């Protein structure tokens, strides 16, 4: 996994 | 190069919910972090 996790939404939605 | 404050490619914006959070263009990922300083 080089991307890392998302918490709030936003970017690419959901 | 214009000072320093936002590391390259991160955009300070809010949410749905409202919160200011930052997206990193590398990766290109939402990580609401925030940016340390050293100095």
């Amino acid at each position: 996994a080089p991307l890392s996790p998302m918490s709030p939404p936003g970017y690419k939605l959901v | 190069g214009s000072s320093s404050g936002l590391p390259p490619g991160w955009e300070e914006k809010q949410d749905d919910r409202g919160r200011s959070y930052y997206v990193d263009h590398n990766s290109k990922t939402t990580t609401w972090s925030k940016p340390t300083m050293q100095d």
